[PDB]
This record gives C-alpha cells, sequence and structure tokens, in this order.
RNA sequence: CCCCGCGGACGCUACGCCGCGACGAGUAGGAGGGCCGCUGCGGUGAGCCUUGAAGCCUAGGGCGCGGGCCCGGGUGGAGC
RNA sequence: CCCGUCGCCGCGCUCUCCCCCCUC
C-alpha cells in the first residue's frame, strides 16, 4: 500500500448547474466552447460564474 | 429552435423508448431510430427520411422543405423511387449530397435505404 | 444458420456464480437475495477466509462485453411489430425478443416482420 | 426569431383559408420552460386533492 | 495557388526536418562528450590514488555527493517524524526508491528514516539502469514513461536537459539542477529483491538490510530491477 | 510397442500451509530427484489420463471411455525434483497420488 | 537505372553494420552522387451500337456498391511486424542435420527411427526412414516432435528430387461441391491411394539411402526396432 | 482554377463520446448514484390481453458487481 | 477509390563507373 491519504481527493466545486434551465444550459454550452477553444481566462471565469449558484451570484444595483 | 427544441424533447417525448439500457426515438423521419440531435426527425428545419414504399417495392424519400416550418401538413415532399438497389443509393446520394441538403445524414440515408430494399426482396428457403 | 452479430468477441465474467446471502442456506425465511451484512460481529461483512464473498465493484463486467447474450448479439424487449421494427439498423448488434404477454397469433406476425428485416429474435418459437 | 410576428391565417368551417390574417400573438415568442412548467403543474395539481385520513 | 501552398507545405516540412536532424545531432554528440567526461573521471581517481601509493600517502576520495535511497519497510505502524522525512523523501510505498543530492541537511534526514531505508552510493550502470529500465516523468502531474526525449526536453529543456543522456549526466554528476532533474523524476518502483533480503530489522553493518551500506546499493539495485 | 511417456505422480497442488492455489499442480518425476535434473522436463506436455462412463471422442479412433486432461511442465519446484505444471483444467483432487504422464513431444535435444 | 550493388555495409551484429556513417559515405561514395533537382484506366470508352443509340458509352469498372449493411467495423491500427507465414525465418536445432537419425514421437510411426533428408520451405522434416526396414515413406515430419539422435550417415552426394515440396506433401481433398444437403453419403474416396509418382520417387531416394546404411554395421536392425522407455530409464539420463 | 472516376466508414442521447495518470480497508456516521423494488395520481406508449391478465410453480435459457430483471414450460381465468 | 505495408528511430540499393568470386 501506499502512504497518502483519501480525504481531499475530490475536489468539491460546481462542474455543471444545479439548474434545469434550458436556456441557461444552452448558454453554458456556448460558453463551455467557449472557453474550451480559447485561450481567454474570461471565457473560464464567465463559464464558472454560470455554473454558480444564486446566493453565489449576488444582484448587482445600478448605481 | 433546433437545440432549444431538444433541450425539451432530449428526455420528455412520446417517441421516446428507454428499455434495456438502450434509448430509441420513433417519430416519423429518423434514421437510425435513436435519441440524438443529430439524428432527430422533428427539430430540425431539414431533415431527411427514407422509408419502406406504400406497396411492397421501392422506397420513400421524405424531404422536409424550407419555408412551412409551422404547417405540418405541405412541410414534407415525398417522392418515391422504385428502381434498382444501386440506381436507388446513387438517387438518394444525389439528392442529399448535390443539393448539400443535410450532408450528415447521406450514409446513414444510404444504410437504412439498403436495409429496406434488402428487407423487400423475397425471403429464403 | 442463425444470423450473425458484427463482432464476436470473447466474453469474460470476472465471476460465473450468484453471490447468495449470508445464511441463506440455514433458513428458507432468508431468500439468497443478496443482503449486506451488517452485524457488529459478522464475519462475511469483516471477510475472513473462507466465507461467502461479497458483491463489490471489481467483479465488474468488461465495458465492450456488458450484457451481451451468449449468441453476441443484445437483447431489446418488444410488444408489437412497430416496435421491432426500432432495430432496423441495429440488426447485427441487437436481437428483439417478444414480450412474454403477448398473444400467439400476433407473436407469429412478430416473428414474420424480424425474419423480413433479419432482425435476430431470441424466442421465435415461444406459444405455438 | 423572437422578433419575428408572421400572419397566422384563419381557417374556415371548411379547413380552406378565408383569406383573413392574425399577427402571431407576441406570447407564442415567450421564453419556454418545461421546469417551471413542471413546477406549475406539480404544485397547482394538489389544490384539487380531498383530505384522506 | 495550389502550386503555391503545395510548395510553402513542402518547405515547412523540409525546415522541420533539418531541426530534427540538427537536434538528433546534438543529442548524438553531448552523448559522446558525456562518455568522455564519465571515462576521465574514472581514470582521474584511479590515477590520483596511485600517484599518492607513489608517494607513501593516502588518497581521500571525495565523499560521495549522489545516493540512492530505497524504502525497505512497510507503512504500518511509523512513527510521525519517520513519516514526514519519507514523505520529504518521496518514498511512499516500499521498494521505491529515489536519488538523494547528499549534503549535511539531507544526511541528517537519512539518520532518521535509517531503520525504514536502505541506501548507498550508485555507480554509472546503476543509474543508467534505473534511469533506462524505471524512469518516468512527472509531466503535468501525470506518470509518463520516458519513451522519447521530447518527454524530457519539453518539461527539463529550460534547463539544457534534452535527453536521456543528459538527465543521466544530470543526476550522476549532481550539476546544478539536479534538484530539477530529480524531481523531475517519478519515484522509482523497483520490485521485490530477487534472492531476498538478509533481514530487513537489522542494520546491514550487522548483517541486515536498513542504513548506509556505501557500494553495496548497486548489488540491490541489480537485484530489485 | 513401448511406454514413450515418463512416469510422473500428482502430489498435489502448489500451496502455502493454509492456501491452496489449484491453478497450479506439483509432479513428482521418477527418476528426477535433483533440481539440477529437471531441466529436461521443463516445457514437455503432461497428461492425466483416466476413464468414466459415458464414451467419448478419441481423435484417430473410435470412442471409447477415455478422457484426458493435458497440461506442461512450466517450471521447477523445489530442490528435490519437483516440478510445477498447468493444466487446461485445475487437476482433479481425486488424481492426488495417481499418474500423469510427461510425454517428451516438445523436445529441445 | 543501374544495377543493384550488394550491402557494402556487412552485418557484425543484427542491427548493426561494421561501418559507421562516415565511413559507409566514403565507400559509398556519396560525396559524388549529389542531387539537387530534376495511370490505371477507371473508365474505358466502348461503342455501344445501334442506330440513334448514341455514339458510344463511357463504362466504368469498379462499380460502386449495391448494398450497405446497417453497420460496419473500423479498420485496424498498423502493426510494423507480424509476416505472414510463408515469410516467417525458418529454425533448425543444430543436431538435426542431413543424415541424422530421428525418433519420431507422434503419429501413427510413434517410436520409429527414421532418416533426415532436409528441410523444407516450411520447416518441416522431410524424412524417409526407408519403406523397406520401417514402413515410413518419403513423410513430413515436425522438429518438434523428434529427437534428435547422435548416430548419422553421410548422405551427401545423394539427390533429392526438386520437386518433393511442402506442395507436393500436402494433403488432398474435395467434398460437398455440387453436394448440400448430406444424406446420400459422401464416405467414398476416403482411401487415400498411393499415387506410382510417390512410389517412383520412394524407389528413387531408397535406393541411394539404403547402400549407405548398409555399410556400417547393423544400422538397419537399428532402424527396423522402435523406441520405447524401459521401467529402469530415464530421458533425462538418456545420451540419444 | 481538383475532375477518364462526381466519390469517400463511424461519430456528437454535448446529462454525449473520447484520451491520459494515480488510486481502491472500514464500525459509528455523512453523501452520491440506482435503466433497484412496492402502491396510487397526472401524461404518454394508435402499449399488452380470453388466440389467455394478475398470481403461483419450474433439474428450462440468460443478463446485471448487486439491488434485481427478462424470456421458455406448466397452472390459472380478467385484468396488467 | 481493392485493405492508410503509416509516424519517430536505425539501416540498404539506384538515379557514377570500374573490377573480383560463385552461378544462367
Ligand atoms: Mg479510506
Ligand atoms: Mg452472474
Ligand atoms: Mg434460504
Ligand atoms: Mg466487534
Ligand atoms: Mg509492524
Ligand atoms: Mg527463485
Ligand atoms: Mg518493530
Ligand atoms: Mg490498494
Ligand atoms: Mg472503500
Amino acid at each position: 500500500g501506499v502512504d497518502i491519504r483519501h480525504n481531499k481527493d475530490r475536489k468539491v466545486r460546481r462542474k455543471e448547474p444545479k439548474s434545469q434551465d434550458i436556456y441557461l444550459r444552452l448558454l453554458v454550452k456556448l460558453y463551455r466552447f467557449l472557453a474550451r477553444r480559447t485561450n481567454s481566462t474570461f471565457n473560464q471565469v464567465v463559464l464558472k460564474r454560470l455554473f454558480m449558484s444564486r446566493t453565489n451570484r449576488p444582484p448587482l444595483s445600478l448605481s | 429552435s433546433a437545440h432549444l427544441q431538444w433541450m425539451v424533447v432530449r428526455n420528455c417525448s412520446s417517441f421516446l423508448i428507454k428499455r434495456n439500457k438502450q434509448t430509441y426515438s420513433t417519430e416519423p423521419n429518423n434514421l437510425k431510430a435513436r435519441n440524438s440531435f443529430r439524428y432527430n426527425g422533428l427539430i430540425h428545419r431539414k431533415t431527411v427520411g427514407v422509408e419502406p414504399a406504400a406497396d411492397g417495392k421501392g422506397v420513400v424519400v421524405v424531404i422536409k422543405r424550407r419555408s412551412g416550418q409551422r404547417k405540418p401538413a405541405t412541410s414534407y415532399v415525398r417522392t418515391t423511387i422504385n428502381k434498382n438497389a444501386r440506381a436507388t443509393l446513387s438517387s438518394i446520394r444525389h439528392m442529399i449530397r448535390k443539393n448539400k441538403y443535410r450532408p450528415d445524414l447521406r450514409m446513414a440515408a444510404i444504410r437504412r435505404a439498403s436495409a429496406i430494399l434488402r428487407s423487400q426482396k423475397p425471403v429464403m428457403v | 444458420a442463425a444470423l450473425r452479430p458484427l463482432v464476436k468477441p470473447k466474453i469474460v465474467k470476472k465471476r460465473t456464480k450468484k453471490f447468495i446471502r449470508h445464511q441463506s442456506d440455514r433458513y428458507v425465511k432468508i431468500k439468497r437475495n443478496w443482503r449486506k451484512p451488517r452485524g457488529i460481529d459478522n464475519r462475511v461483512r469483516r471477510r475472513f477466509k473462507g466465507q461467502i464473498l461479497m458483491p463489490n465493484i471489481g467483479y465488474g463486467s468488461n465495458k465492450k462485453t456488458k450484457h451481451m447474450l451468449p449468441s453476441g448479439f443484445r437483447k431489446f424487449l418488444v410488444h408489437n411489430v412497430k416496435e421491432l421494427e426500432v432495430l432496423l439498423m441495429c440488426n447485427k448488434s441487437y436481437c428483439a425478443e417478444i414480450a412474454h404477454n403477448v398473444s400467439s397469433k400476433n407473436r407469429k406476425a412478430i416473428v414474420e416482420r424480424a425474419a423480413q428485416l433479419a432482425i435476430r429474435v431470441t424466442n421465435p418459437n415461444a406459444r405455438l | 426569431m423572437a422578433c419575428a410576428r408572421p400572419l397566422i391565417s384563419v381557417y374556415s368551417e371548411k379547413g380552406e383559408s378565408s383569406g383573413k390574417n392574425v399577427t402571431l400573438p407576441a406570447v407564442f415568442k415567450a421564453p419556454i420552460r418545461p421546469d417551471i412548467v413542471n413546477f406549475v403543474h406539480t404544485n397547482l395539481r394538489k389544490n384539487n386533492r380531498q383530505p384522506y385520513a | 495557388n495550389f502550386a503555391e501552398l503545395k510548395i510553402k507545405r513542402l518547405r515547412k516540412k523540409f525546415a522541420q526536418k533539418m531541426l530534427r536532424k540538427a537536434r538528433r545531432k546534438l543529442i548524438y554528440e553531448k552523448a559522446k562528450h558525456y562518455h568522455k567526461e564519465y571515462r576521465q573521471m574514472y581514470r582521474t581517481e584511479i590515477r590520483m590514488a596511485r600517484m599518492a601509493r607513489k608517494a607513501g600517502n593516502f588518497y581521500v576520495p571525495a565523499e560521495p555527493k549522489l545516493a540512492f535511497v530505497i524504502r525497505i519497510r512497510g507503512i504500518n505502524g511509523v512513527s510521525p517524524k519517520v513519516r514526514k522525512v519519507l514523505q520529504l523523501l518521496r518514498l511512499r510505498q516500499i521498494f521505491n526508491g529515489t536519488f538523494v543530492k547528499l549534503n549535511k541537511a539531507s544526511i541528517n534526514m537519512l539518520r532518521i528514516v535509517e531503520p525504514y531505508i536502505a541506501w548507498g552510493y550508485p555507480n554509472l550502470k546503476s543509474v543508467n539502469e534505473l534511469i533506462y529500465k524505471r524512469g518516468y516523468g512527472k509531466i503535468n502531474k501525470k506518470r509518463i514513461a520516458l519513451t522519447d526525449n521530447a518527454l524530457i526536453a519539453r518539461s527539463l529543456g529550460k534547463y539544457g536537459i534534452i535527453c536521456m543522456e543528459d538527465l543521466i549526466h544530470e543526476i550522476y554528476t549532481v550539476g546544478k539542477r539536479f534538484k530539477e532533474a530529480n524531481n523531475f523524476l517519478w519515484p522509482f518502483k523497483l520490485s521485490s529483491p530477487r534472492g531476498g533480503m538478509k533481514k530487513k530489522t537489522t542494520h546491514f553493518v550487522e548483517g541486515g538490510d536498513a542504513g548506509n551500506r556505501e557500494d553495496q546499493i548497486n548489488r540491490l539495485i541489480r537485484r530489485m530491477n | 510397442s513401448g511406454r514413450l511417456w515418463s512416469k510422473a505422480i500428482f502430489a498435489g497442488y502448489k500451496r502455502g500451509l493454509r492456501n491452496q492455489r489449484e491453478h497450479t499442480a506439483l509432479l513428482k518425476i521418477e527418476g528426477v530427484y535433483a533440481r539440477d535434473e529437471t531441466e529436461f522436463y521443463l516445457g514437455k506436455r503432461c497428461a492425466y489420463v483416466y476413464k468414466a462412463k459415458n464414451n467419448t471422442v478419441t481423435p484417430g479412433g473410435k470412442p471409447n471411455k477415455t478422457r484426458v486432461i493435458w497440461g506442461k511442465v512450466t517450471r521447477a519446484h523445489g530442490n528435490s525434483g519437483m516440478v510445477r505444471a498447468k493444466f487446461r483444467s485445475n487437476l482433479p483432487a481425486k488424481a492426488i497420488g495417481h499418474r500423469i504422464r510427461v510425454m517428451l513431444y516438445p523436445s529441445r535435444i | 537505372k543501374g544495377k543493384p550493388h550488394c550491402s557494402r555495409n556487412p552485418v557484425l551484429v543484427r542491427g548493426i553494420g561494421r561501418y559507421s556513417r562516415s565511413a559507409m559515405y566514403s565507400r559509398k561514395a556519396m560525396y559524388k552522387r549529389k542531387y539537387s533537382a530534376a495511370k490505371v484506366l477507371a473508365t474505358v470508352t466502348k461503342p455501344v451500337g445501334g442506330d440513334k443509340n448514341g455514339g458510344t458509352r463511357v463504362v466504368k469498372l469498379r462499380k460502386m456498391p449495391r448494398y450497405y449493411p446497417t453497420e460496419d467495423v473500423p479498420r485496424k491500427l498498423l502493426s510494423h511486424g507480424k509476416k505472414p507465414f510463408s515469410q516467417h525465418v525458418r529454425k533448425l536445432r543444430a543436431s538435426i542435420t542431413p543424415g541424422t537419425i530421428l525418433i519420431i514421437l507422434t503419429g501413427r510411426h510413434r517410436g520409429k527411427r527414421v532418416v533426415f533428408l532436409k528441410q523444407l520451405a516450411s520447416g518441416l522434416l522431410l524424412v524417409t526412414g526407408p519403406l523397406v526396414l520401417n514402413r515410413v515413406p518419403l513423410r513430413r515430419t515436425h522438429q518438434k516432435f523428434v529427437i534428435a539422435t547422435s548416430t548419422k550417415i553421410d548422405i551427401s552426394n545423394v539427390k533429392i528430387p526438386k520437386h518433393l515440396t511442402d506442395a507436393y506433401f500436402k494433403k488432398k481433398k474435395l467434398r460437398k461441391p455440387r453436394h448440400q444437403e448430406g444424406e446420400i453419403f459422401d464416405t467414398e474416396k476416403e482411401k487415400y491411394e498411393i499415387t506410382e509418382q510417390r512410389k517412383i520417387d520412394q524407389k528413387a531416394v531408397d535406393s541411394q539411402i539404403l547402400p549407405k546404411i548398409k555399410a556400417i554395421p547393423q544400422l538397419q536392425g537399428y532402424l527396423r526396432s522402435v523406441f520405447a522407455l524401459t521401467n529402469g530409464i530415464y530421458p533425462h539420463k538418456l545420451v540419444f
């Protein structure tokens, strides 16, 4: 056997939206392709934000 | 839109058969009869289907016209090919490839036409 | 004579026997259906040597030959002719079989149509 | 496509176009949300239920 | 324009081929030069000892700068300090081997884990066989077999190490980029010793296997891979 | 006209004291009592020949009651001339103390 | 075009030539052999003939398929080895040389001692323990299933006929060409017949093998007898 | 400027498919997946069924790591 | 367009001409 610990093997993070909203899933498909096929890190940030929950996507005021 | 309608019917459809770890889809213009975005015979602006002829000989190639998407009565043009197998396959190949009419279904339509013609020739003893 | 599948690989079964429940031999009230032992002192659960083996994921079949009949096909249950035509383009990988409650006169027609479509039926002579 | 708003013919009782057209109501271009429709249907079919105990 | 793009593609492929030939020639000549250096070191030690003996004096060779360390005990019931040092040596499994650059800091770490390891001074043949038969690279956090020089050149090319010969040289002569080359090497997964161990629970000098055997680690390596 | 196979005894299975690996068998070949003498027999085909109740087809003959399990010598075992053998099906435990034939068929001399 | 030359680089070990790159360059004289710079008809035209039937027809060979299976199998990857059996190299044991006496170990000639003649193109041995001695004709055998004894005869200068090949010795059979349902028996012709050609070749080889066998004493009786294991003797101790 | 050939496998249920590397003990306990199973409701299968439903029996054929499931034969007689 | 005997790697011959040794 090997001497390692397995309690941190699985990283806990959103790999997809928990939402079943089909328009959200469509633009998740779009930005998944964009993140994969471009070198832009903006696309990666936008995709990981699309995965997020509502409390992790707080509203932004006009001011 | 095809992607929007696919997100609606990919798992909830009256043509869906989920059984024996397999999935099939039975809408009229589906070559290979599989539940898939590419082969779905309802959600696309242009689809092609191959069916056995009304009598016991030939095939019917049905393609979806461009204009009347919301008018199902006139949306499909059906033609009957009742020639020998090689000429039938050539006709279907020319419908799909020469027209640039959905060329990702060319071999699926050719293979389905071959299956239909082979089923139409008489059974052996 | 029978229709042959597309490919005929060698099916390797890691285990060929059933996993019987612990002490299902000693009692009639305990059926052989597998139940995980959860007793504090259970030697089958503790995996002592010579005891009943416990099913775990390592016994899983090769994904290329999983659910595959000894004939090389994979079965699909059909209740009528319309369900039979879904296997027209899967002739050489999937074999139809008629549901147990389909009447004799109707399964005769299903058998005939499958012969026409070159679909293999696992129970073609079943009510006659 | 959402901004598109075609003319839908009105058919007579004989099943043929009567020459009259109605512009498509904008509600037919509203978002299609099967999850919302399922939620509303699930929570509204409970309201005709009759108690048992 | 078909002819123009064809000529362009042909010129690009020819340039690729010329670069590959130049790189192959460089690898060949570096290996030849390393062979010369190795035999020069081997002969220089003998010559120094000979002249010392001729004068009637003693030639004390330099203390070895490289060690090969094999973990010989398993992972059950290990004290925390020994466990930590073994993890720092990257020996998390039994019969795992690694190279250790020898200095005061590393030697005092080896003294802690002495009951759990057998270590010594590998020779050139040991380094060659360990790299060639069991050498794997830590490439993108993965254990990738060193089947092509391109695997070494992608990860360690910025240090001048672009081939197995460069890697072997940088390990055998400790050099300036030993840390990078050695940490690039995935820890060696050796087999059980063929022929057995004497006694894994006692030190080598008392008839066992643990601790520092100076140059008998090569005898151990021949059987463990 | 003659025996043409060396006599061996199925001694048992490859085993520890309390574990048994039935997939490989140990054979004592007559006249072979040193490990250095077992080199001749490595790779040689060996057969366990027995009789049963029903007739079975015989290659190059009419059906009789003789059945056979084939195998071959794989390596030497111990210092005393025992050998290991892998048969196509693991040898039945009723054959322990019975005759195995070593046929010389894949000869290297 | 120039005539081909020999390798000009002797093989001292397999995969390594005797001479290096520069030595081979000079041996090839590549310094003066420097170069800077400089089908199959798919369709045939045929006169179809007939008034107002058009002049000719462009008939294409290799027509397209009439039927396609519902599914196919992807092609295999390329393997860079794995020659066919006809191209395999043939290895013969050192103890087996022409004229050597061999002990057959399998088949109906089990135990018989025969004379080895040559190795055939398929690697099978050609043997004839002369038919008058032990009833073994000119026959093939596999070197894995023979024991090479240390007794030999000098069969140098005997002429094996050139037509004694694997094609010569391959078995012959012919069944069910026009016969489909087996109810009328096809069990005729099962009697293999010795061809008079085989008899001629057997006599030709034996007429020059036997005089050499009679040269040394009691070799013919040795070839007449068969090999057996006595209950005291052991093959690992035997010197053959 | 492809054309004596007008032609060229599969794929991509994207909740899909593919590749590579490491790893696999477990009570109390936690979590995920379940095309595991039971009963009823809304949809859907132009589903099944007196030419035989449910249930039960079975040295019958199989599938799944498993929970279990499908099919054959018998009995049964109205639903699944 | 009859089934990519293909990539990396190591080689041999020809697009130069003479010779030498067995064999037709
Ligand atoms: Mg754990
Ligand atoms: Mg099973
Ligand atoms: Mg029970
Ligand atoms: Mg306890
Ligand atoms: Mg301990
Ligand atoms: Mg040993
Ligand atoms: Mg201790
Ligand atoms: Mg483990
Ligand atoms: Mg676990």
